[PDB]
């Protein structure tokens, strides 16, 4: 699999952070999915990002952040904004890539603790 | 707020003279991502602009290799290698790094019977 | 069915009144890509008014184009909208809807004012 | 293995918390070791609990935290006190049972973020 | 055999100081708690407090807090109770006990 | 806060008889763990004591079947079963919950000729 990094605690008082997942994996001309999700639990997806690596496609967040995003070859940074106290804990960088097969996901990273103050 | 610039407003080729089209910048735009966000476009006139380059180094599809970006990550250079007369028009750069984005100056790249 | 954007067609309206200038996606999936909005006045050249987040709606606006330019879209139908108000001549150009990393564009569509 | 289950999220106050780990095993009449680690890398130790359950064995902190706790059936509930702020982050109950023999250990909690406050 | 084993009789005048030894065999000393434990002499049991092996960290109990120095040589398996300015009320068996309470000592007489 | 009653200070019974012996709680000594905090203790006369039941119905090692801890939550029995003349003594319960910990009051329990 895809093995992920991440800082290991993030701590913020812009009430915003920058928050790259930096992987084993060029994503270069791939069709992929990049996400990021709260909880020790990790049953909420904060943001999306999909599409292929070529025209870089847009992130976004069904479960109600601000949140942008830029991607490169073997990183993917979220941008979230606008964060709240009652929103620090863990968050998860997670790729599954589609194009060109074989598909395969991300063995599971250790987390961030991102702590809002 | 970066100023994007292209120094060179009209520049006349002939065909097979290879020409490289500068545009510098404000701020860097290379990134902790690695990747240095400049977008190179050509606007044939009438037309549309059509992407060319993409991350300053990387060539759009149905592109030629003619086409080469090459960059110090504030100024930056498209060679193009062999001027066939469909690659006159006028070529923008454009930074993607912080909002707002923004466009060169352009610079037409007018072909002249010799 | 290649990836397509597609335009709203001329237009000849005078000052004061509203406008929208549709786009609409084709070929692609779409919610995907964002989208971009780009002025070109007639001799002069390209200008980036903003990008509208076609997922969550959220627009971003160039400085000079803050107030009375709008974008909207119609997501299920695919569709994007520019809308200029209380237009001024200032406002005269072929206006550029384009998406997909900038890699695809617009026909164009020429408001004259 | 033994399944863990933990409080996902505790918030404290008092920068005093009390944090049981619920088991699926018995650990009466069982020698084991009971452990509680911060750190997403889990390399911090911060509570040890270490003998045989018949006999009642003390909790303590080479890592450096004001530690007691008690031992049940199938729970294990650390008390820690004197926690600051800087130091919210995730912690992880884990077990290993030494006699009587087959030797087993915990799968993987998921922790609880532990949020410390004022 | 886990077993403790406590310092001798004591005939000790007020006003001094006196340490009890409670030596502890055939268990991992550290691993377990110790207590302490008044007896009076016609009276019942109370309890003093505990320290932790591993730790250090003494708890007194309410009377007890003051004048009562519980400590460690942990290397050499020992525990010590302490008691200064010592008044006739002190007079007492005194136990060290350990393993959960399942371990006692053979006790130690002061006067 | 937390103080243990051994209403029955001294208690004669014969061999073979049964006898129960109670120790009532300010609290409830009862936890989330599912244990119940309360030791029991004997101290035949000269010999220190020694642990008879553990986490109230539990008994420890070395220990008679005679021998049975039943308890409500605040209050506490210690059955029994057949008495043989060994069992005399002093018997101490004692909670194990909050601080400070406290001993009972101690019910001698003679046998009678
Ligand atoms: C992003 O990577 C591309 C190319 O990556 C290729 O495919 C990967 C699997 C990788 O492990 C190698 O096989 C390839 O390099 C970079 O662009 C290329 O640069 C190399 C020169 O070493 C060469 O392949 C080409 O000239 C370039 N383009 C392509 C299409 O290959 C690109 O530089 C990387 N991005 C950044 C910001 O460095
Ligand atoms: C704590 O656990 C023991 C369980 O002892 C045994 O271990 C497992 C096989 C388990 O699945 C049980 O069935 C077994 O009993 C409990 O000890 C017993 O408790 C009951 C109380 O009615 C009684 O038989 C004796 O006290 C114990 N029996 C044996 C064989 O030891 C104990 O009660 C549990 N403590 C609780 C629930 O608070
Ligand atoms: C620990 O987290 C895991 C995921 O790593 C959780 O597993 C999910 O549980 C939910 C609810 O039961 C299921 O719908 C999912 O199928 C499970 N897997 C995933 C990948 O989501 C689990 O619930 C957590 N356990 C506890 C005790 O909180
Ligand atoms: C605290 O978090 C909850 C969770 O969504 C949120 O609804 C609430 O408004 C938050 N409070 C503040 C002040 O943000
Ligand atoms: C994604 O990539 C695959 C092959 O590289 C292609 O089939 C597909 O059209 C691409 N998607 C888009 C939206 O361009
Ligand atoms: C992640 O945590 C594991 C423990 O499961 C640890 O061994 C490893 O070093 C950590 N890796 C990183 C990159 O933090
Ligand atoms: C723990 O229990 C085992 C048997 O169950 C026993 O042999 C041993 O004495 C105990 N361990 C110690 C005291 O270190
Ligand atoms: C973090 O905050 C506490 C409370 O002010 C402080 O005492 C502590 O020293 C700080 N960090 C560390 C690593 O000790």
């Amino acid at each position: 699999k895809i093995l992920v990094k991440q800082l290991p605690r993030l701590v913020v008082y812009n009430n915003e952070v920058n928050l790259s997942c930096k992987y084993t994996y060029n994503l270069f001309s791939k069709e992929f999915r990049a996400s990021l999700y709260k909880g020790v639990d990790s049953a909420v997806e904060v943001c999306v990002v999909n599409g292929n690596y070529s025209h870089q496609p847009q992130f976004y967040s069904s479960t109600g952040f601000d949140c942008d995003g830029k991607l490169g070859n073997e990183t993917v940074t979220f941008y979230l904004r606008n964060l709240f106290v009652n929103q620090t804990d863990i968050y998860f960088c997670k790729i599954e890539v589609m194009y060109p097969p074989p598909y395969i996901g991300n063995e599971k990273s250790n987390g961030t603790i991102i702590h809002v103050k | 707020d970066i100023v994007m610039t292209q120094a060179a407003p009209s520049v006349p080729v002939t065909p097979g003279e290879s020409v490289s089209i500068s545009c510098r910048s404000t701020k860097s735009l290379l990134h902790s991502n690695g990747n240095t966000y400049l977008y190179w476009f050509l606007q044939r006139p009438g037309q549309s602009p059509q992407r060319l380059i993409y991350y300053m180094s990387n060539l759009a599809s149905g592109v030629p290799d003619r086409f080469s970006g090459r960059g110090s990550g504030t100024d930056f250079t498209l060679r193009i290698s062999r001027v066939e007369a469909e690659d006159a028009g006028v070529y923008y750069c454009m930074q993607s790094l912080e909002y707002p984005y923004t466009f060169g100056g352009g610079t037409k790249l007018e072909i002249k019977r010799l | 069915s290649q990836i397509q954007l597609v335009q709203s067609g001329p237009e000849l309206k005078k000052p004061g009144e509203t406008v929208k200038i549709s786009c609409k996606a084709s070929g692609y999936t779409f919610t995907n890509y964002g989208m971009t909005w780009v002025k070109q006045a007639p001799r002069k050249g390209l200008k980036w008014m903003g990008w509208i987040n076609t997922y969550t709606g959220r627009p971003t606006y160039a400085d000079d184009f803050k107030g009375r330019f709008a974008f909207s879209l119609e997501t299920s139908a695919s569709t994007a909208y520019l809308q200029i108000n209380n237009l001024k001549h200032e406002d005269t150009a072929t206006y550029f809807c384009a998406s997909l990393g900038e890699d695809f564009w617009g026909q164009g569509t020429t408001l004259t004012v």
